[PDB]
Order: structure tokens, then sequence, then C-alpha cells
């Protein structure tokens, strides 16, 4: 337990990157969270929305 | 059938050809939500309701 001041520094960075990765699984209001399905399912004039 | 007793048909195990439907000019209204009609040929679906 003495090296907590050195362990939390790594832990916080590990949390931040993980939350950044998790943001790839959000729709943000769109119809799908993956960019390939939108291009493979919608017309070019419409998918830009 | 009438409106209050509308029918429903299962659709599965199909080589579905939507080109004939879209290319036909007999339909006054043809509106698709969430899918582009020209892209209907590429996609695959597990089940279809009519």
């Amino acid at each position: 337990s003495a090296l907590g001041k050195l362990q939390d520094v790594v832990n916080q960075n590990a949390q931040a990157l993980n939350t950044l990765v998790k943001q790839l699984s959000s729709n943000f209001g769109a119809i799908s969270s993956v960019l390939n399905d939108i291009l493979s399912r919608l017309d070019p004039p419409e998918a830009e929305v | 059938a009438s409106v209050y007793a509308w029918n429903r048909k299962r659709i599965s195990n199909c080589v579905a050809d939507y080109s004939v439907l879209y290319n036909s000019a007999s339909f006054s209204t043809f509106k698709c939500y969430g899918v582009s009609p020209t892209k209907l040929n590429d996609l695959c679906f597990t089940n279809v309701y009519a």
C-alpha cells in the first residue's frame, strides 16, 4: 500500500483511454454506431446527416 | 382485408429481388425509412414482415 501515489497515476490514465474507447459505441442520435453500415445502407445524399 | 383486420405475412428463406418492385411504375407512393431502395439488393435480413 505504500506505492499508491505511483499506482493511481497509471490507473487514471488507464481509465481515460478506456472511456475514450467506449465512446466508439454510442449512436449520438444517428441510426447506427458503426460507420460502415450507414454507408452500406443509406443513399449518399442522405447518409451525411 | 379491411384496415381493422390487416393481414400479416412471414417472409424468410428468400433470394429477394426488390428491383422489380422499385422499377415498376404502378405504385404512386414508394417511401422507405432507414434504407435506400437501391441498396435493398445488397443487404440481408433475418425476417421480413408484410
